DNA sequence: CCTGGAGAATCCCGGTGCCGAGGCCGCTCAATTGGTCGTAGACAGCTCTAGCACCGCTTAAACGCACGTACGCGCTGTCCCCCGCGTTTTAACCGCCAAGGGGATTACTCCCTAGTCTCCAGGCACGTGTCAGATATATACATCCTGTGC
DNA sequence: ACAGGATGTATATATCTGACACGTGCCTGGAGACTAGGGAGTAATCCCCTTGGCGGTTAAAACGCGGGGGACAGCGCGTACGTGCGTTTAAGCGGTGCTAGAGCTGTCTACGACCAATTGAGCGGCCTCGGCACCGGGATTCTCCAGG
């Protein structure tokens, strides 16, 4: 009923066997008048599908009205390049910068109305609510749809208050914690169908309710490469001082406000605490790996990595853990670099390029679990270590597959440290519960 | 070459502006940190309601403003325009610290 | 039959809750016994004070070209008045600011 | 083993903020040593009020300081505050 | 649901409408007025209780309230408030 | 002999004889001490009453008295007074 | 039959009247109910404060070559102690006088 | 009666000032101090008269004066 | 002849009066002043001796405190002589 | 810049008066027993707020600097004002006496208030929508500052 | 001394938004009627304390004078502060993620305080005496002030 190959108006865009079916589904959803969620996850041309959908609407239909694509700041340049390179005819404009530049843009382009597609970040959307609502929008595209996964939030209510005809959500993993968030997404999509808060009682009804507005695909169905990854779950016991601090925090002079987060920075390394460190001098010798179980196992395991293929990518949860591992690496004088949210934005891309250089002598690369830009092509790594596990198995999976880029040839193997019989086991148990729920709901 | 105001015009304009306004002048997060640090030595592991911090900030602003008024009056008594620690200590001792 | 109840407030021509005042006096541990006319007297006094302060605040609000009374208007009304400034001398009004007051020595000449 | 410190919390209140307070008070010219004195005065005032409020909260057998506790402390000191219940 | 909380907002609004028909009031101004009424009530009642103890009585009466008002309020306000209270009590006692 | 009047005179005299065995007191000094005791008692009792009202209880207890003395008396006096009162109440409880 | 009466002052070892304090607390209308240990606590606190002030006054009177405590001695004792001075800062003592204090500027050069 | 404030004499003002701790006294201090005494006394006596009027009495008592002083924040020890 | 310097006699008087404790205003003039002030509020008023003595005590203490504050203000102005402006400044800061 | 004079203050004795300290009387309040009832302690479930470790953006506000200028401060000179002392006048102070109001106590009696039950109607929590009050721009007006001319 | 040139500030106008004012539904406390008890008003009596008056005395105040010291105005100066400007950063906002601490309605239950009647000892009032404080007096030491 629809074209099975690349249309004419997309130049040098091939639409290889997945963009074609996605675009056909999007066109069918427009014809049926129901909004949709595209959840093929990182690996498929979601941007190309949205661009080609807009090009189809502009060319085959005569409705090139007010179009808005909401993207994070880091993807603005990428989206603009895709717009200008793959559908050049659909000329578009973007909004970014300080308040005076916003005034310049609205007075020069937005208000004159010669524009067709406007691309803006979340913060600029919040700042320009009154200056954006005046246009009768036709399409509303939200990349990283899990940003609005929670109701009662400023962005969610603001995007609800917009006058729009249709909308389209882009996300990798629409379901993260519970069905309440997916209900929020569906209620935003269809304003009236899902107003309520409501193996046959479950699963089946969920699948047949979620079918009409969701898609899920796997890269390996046709890519058939990129060999799989093995996760090794290393249980590690703690040291005597770790046990002592564990008991002292558990029973209850320091600040003990959030007991769970106190036990957190304590099952990892007691030197994130105060008083565990030695006296006034800071002697970086044996006040290190030999006093924590995870650090002992890490110092046992790293030399094997050195003797083998190497290139260990390290993922952590605390920048304090990042700093202590930095001190350990400088004590061992290992080639390393540190990247986190605190790293300046320009200072991150050159670091990635240096670690991904064809001849990169750097061995240790430390990144926080969520402090990435949702991109970071770390295709040159071979070893991935998860020093900590969060409450988001989806975030853990995304951090795992961010080093699982196509370019990768050596199969990357994941490590997961767990302090047995501690709060890490609880964390992993809740993560497993959430992961099983998300899989059984979405993946099938 | 550039136009400049005399030493004292901008001060009077600021006085008019701030006596016309009603908001708070100290920063919220620094004030909260100060309050928590003070309360910690009295008793450990304390939780503060967001209204209590605002009430404390209001009282602190009012006390400091009244003290500065009386300090300025003392400085004018001493035939000066500047306020000084001598003036502050005198005002406190007269008020009955 | 049973006579239709008339509130003591409307009986005494007030706008304040005489019955609630009697309950608060009796539960306030001020004395063992409370007379009948004491809550009426107290409610009338409270109404007079409230009316005076509200009238002054409304005058200030009309002078400032706003039809709503805000704490700044309340502070302006409470100051600029000898009796009210003496009654509320040691009272801090949140979001009240201060009265415009510049000493004449500081003014340029 | 890493170390990094920012500043003291008594220095959290700033010289421009103290100048704004003095301008609202009516002060035109300010000496340079006013700021340490003002920090001392504010610290003493806060320590008194916090002591009274924490005493009230301890008597209530609670862990949370409330606006009502703060208002009661201020009223006991003789600085009745309106607008916070 | 929620626990009931009592205040003087209705009566303050009624008095405001009587004294200034076209005038509103904000929520924080209402909180200030509620605290003001509570403070004055507490002051006058405490003065009356102290008077009752001093004279070795056991009943708080209109005489005690009037004396407390004259002790608290400063002068012209006191005499106007006394006139208001006398009118109120006389109206309440005249035929009821 | 008119109606009898009470005071803390004999108790103050006993305390004086305990602390200084060879010192006497005059009538004006006794009046000053009696007024001082009355004033301290009034302050502590009023603060305890306010505490009980704030916590919505109908009793005045050792906790209310102790919190009142910690609010009123400054610092070292508060600590010593709390110690003395706790010792006395412990002996009363043990001997009852 | 009944045992001999034992005063609560003797029960707690105090010198101040627990029963009289209890009666004053009940009749003063501070609360609806009074616990048993509250009068004992209050009597102990009053006794401690009296002991402190009396020892200060007695020491001052001995320094003045006298065996009788007078309002002058009481004022000297109260105003030479920081904590008692803070407690009784707003208190006037009849026939107490003032602390001898001359500002250094007024002293001859 | 009249001309009774002038009964407060310059030597008495001087003695009070010396007990305060002053060395040199201006000539214009005296009438200012007399006015201060007048206003303070009027406040205290007005409150005491209110107390004695409530008591339905015609004699002002030391207890009434003490009650007035206490309600004005100037507690007096040694008179009842 | 024999004459002292201007200021030693004043210092001796300061020491003498700070060492003494008796009253410094004539009793009969103070009593007449009190009666004249009391005439306005009510006629045919009678007083007790203790009432007049307490009034004199409180008035003298108030004046002494005011003079201390005034001396402080005069010292702050780099002066030795006290002035009505110093009296007014002390009153204004204290809150009257 | 030391001397020595002349006042002031300090110290030791002796005599007076009175007020503190002790000893009795009588009653009124506190201690002792017994009974009860409600207030508070303890649990339980719901739900809502605070905190701790972060991240990601944005931008107002803090920070450091240069520079000239009122301003604080020290020193001087003048003058009159306040102080110190002796004289005369005045009124407080003291003691004493008389007279009468008025505070203080006691005995009766009644009316005013606590306490209860019944009914219902005002007041409170909950939604909901519309106007008054921010906010943003472009004018128009008042203030100030310096150079220019006199 | 007076113009004009730049800069802040007020005023009109249009827009938007969220909080205030109103209507609904329901429940809980106030009003009506009744009873019973004691708190307080009312009259009478006493006696204490206030007031009014007088006369002698003596300190205290009023007054005048003379002169040295402090107040006040003026001048100079060199320095700390106010003003404008570029650079850095930390506050403020918007988010996640979870768990406890207290407000809650509901509930149970038990022990601790109120209450009553009896009775006795502690405390206030009254009366009486001796030693401590006070006052007067005389000798010794201290501090200030002029002179050379
Ligand atoms: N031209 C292409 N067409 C389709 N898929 C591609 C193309 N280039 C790369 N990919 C796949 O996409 C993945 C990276 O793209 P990605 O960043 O996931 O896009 P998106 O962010 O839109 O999901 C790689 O793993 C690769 O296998």
């Amino acid at each position: 009923t629809r074209f099975e190959d690349s249309p004419s108006y997309v130049k040098w865009g091939k639409l290889r066997d997945y963009q074609v079916r996605g675009l056909n589904w999007l066109i069918s959803l427009y014809e049926n008048g129901i909004n949709g969620i595209l959840a093929d996850e990182m690996g498929l041309g979601k941007t190309l599908q949205t661009i080609s959908l807009l090009g189809y609407m502009k060319h085959y239909r005569n409705i090139p009205g007010p179009h808005m694509v909401l993207v994070p700041k880091s993807t603005l340049h990428n989206w603009m390049s895709e717009f200008k390179r793959w559908v050049p005819t659909l000329r578009s404009v973007c909004l970014i910068g300080d308040k005076e530049q916003r005034a310049a843009f609205v007075r020069d382009v937005l208000l004159p109305g010669e524009w067709d597609v406007c691309v803006t970040s979340y913060e600029m959307l919040i700042k320009e609510k009154s200056v954006f609502k005046k246009f009768n929008w036709r399409y509303l595209v939200i990349d990283e749809a899990h940003r609005i996964k929670n109701e009662k939030s400023k962005l969610s209510e603001i995007v609800r208050e917009f006058k729009t005809t249709n909308r389209l959500l882009l996300t990798g993993t629409p379901l993260q914690n519970n069905l309440h968030e997916l209900w929020s997404l569906l209620n935003f999509l269809l304003p009236d169908v899902f107003n309520s808060a409501d193996d046959q009682k479950l699963v089946e009804r969920l699948h047949m309710v979620l079918r009409p507005f969701l898609l899920r695909r796997i890269k390996a169905d046709v890519e058939k490469s990129l060999p799989p990854k093995k996760e090794v779950k290393i249980y590690v016991g703690l040291s005597k001082m770790q046990r002592e601090w564990y008991t002292r925090i558990l029973m209850k002079k320091m600040r003990l406000l959030n007991i769970l987060m106190q036990l957190r920075k304590c099952c990892n390394h007691p030197y994130l605490f105060d008083g565990a460190e030695p006296g006034p001098p800071y002697t970086t010798d044996m006040h290190l790996v030999t006093n924590s179980g995870k650090m002992v196992v890490l110092d046992k395991l790293l030399p094997k990595l050195k003797e083998q293929g190497s290139r260990v990518l390290i993922f952590s949860q605390m920048t304090r853990v990042l700093d202590i591992l930095e001190d350990y690496c400088m004590w061992r004088n290992y080639e390393y670099c540190r990247l986190d949210g605190q790293t300046p934005h320009d200072e991150r891309q050159d670091s990635i390029n240096a670690y991904n250089e064809p001849n990169s002598t750097k061995f240790v690369f430390m990144l926080s679990t969520r402090a990435g830009g949702l991109g970071i092509n770390l295709a040159t790594a071979d070893v991935v270590i998860l020093y900590d596990s969060d409450w988001n198995p989806q975030v853990d999976l995304q951090a795992m597959d961010r080093a699982h880029r196509i370019g990768q040839t050596k199969t990357v193997r994941v490590f997961r440290f767990i302090t047995d019989n501690t709060v890490e086991e609880r964390i992993v148990e809740r993560a497993e519960m959430k992961l099983r729920l998300d899989s059984i709901v979405i993946q099938q | 070459k550039p136009h400049r105001y005399r030493p004292g015009t901008v001060a009077l304009r600021e006085i008019r502006r701030y006596q016309k306004s009603t908001e708070l002048l100290i920063r919220k997060l620094p004030f909260q940190r100060l309050v928590r640090e003070i309360a910690q030595d009295f008793k450990t592991d304390l939780r503060f309601q967001s209204s209590a911090v605002m009430a404390l900030q209001e009282a602190s602003e009012a006390y400091l403003v009244g003290l500065f008024e009386d300090t300025n009056l003392c400085a004018i008594h001493a035939k000066r325009v500047t306020i000084m620690p001598k003036d502050i200590q005198l005002a406190r001792r007269i008020r009955g610290e | 039959t049973r006579a239709k109840a008339k509130t003591r407030s409307s009986r005494a021509g007030l706008q304040f809750p005489v019955g609630r005042v009697h309950r608060l006096l009796r539960k306030g541990n001020y004395a063992e016994r409370v007379g009948a006319g004491a809550p009426v007297y107290l409610a009338a006094v409270l109404e007079y004070l409230t009316a005076e302060i509200l009238e002054l605040a409304g005058n200030a609000a009309r002078d400032n070209k706003k039809t709503r009374i805000i704490p700044r208007h309340l502070q302006l009304a409470v100051r600029n008045d000898e009796e009210l400034n003496k009654l509320l001398g040691r009272v801090t009004i949140a979001q009240g600011g201060v009265l415009p007051n510049i000493q004449s020595v500081l003014l340029p000449k | 083993r890493h170390r990094k410190v920012l500043r003291d919390n008594i220095q959290g209140i700033t010289k421009p903020a103290i100048r704004r307070l003095a301008r609202r008070g009516g002060v035109k010219r300010i000496s340079g040593l006013i700021y340490e004195e003002t920090r001392g005065v504010l610290k003493v005032f806060l320590e008194n009020v916090i002591r009274d409020a924490v005493t009230y909260t301890e008597h209530a057998k609670r862990k949370t300081v409330t606006a009502m506790d703060v208002v009661y402390a201020l009223k006991r000191q003789g600085r009745t505050l309106y607008g916070f219940g | 649901r929620k626990t009931r909380k009592e205040s003087y907002a209705i009566y303050v609004y009624k008095v405001l409408k009587q004294v200034h028909p076209d005038t509103g009031i904000s929520s924080k101004a209402m909180s200030i007025m509620n605290s003001f009424v509570n403070d004055v009530f507490e002051r006058i009642a405490g003065e009356a209780s102290r008077l009752a103890h001093y004279n070795k009585r056991s009943t708080i009466t209109s005489r005690e309230i009037q004396t407390a008002v004259r002790l608290l309020l400063p002068g012209e306000l006191a005499k106007h408030a006394v006139s208001e209270g006398t009118k109120a009590v006389t109206k309440y006692t005249s035929a009821k």
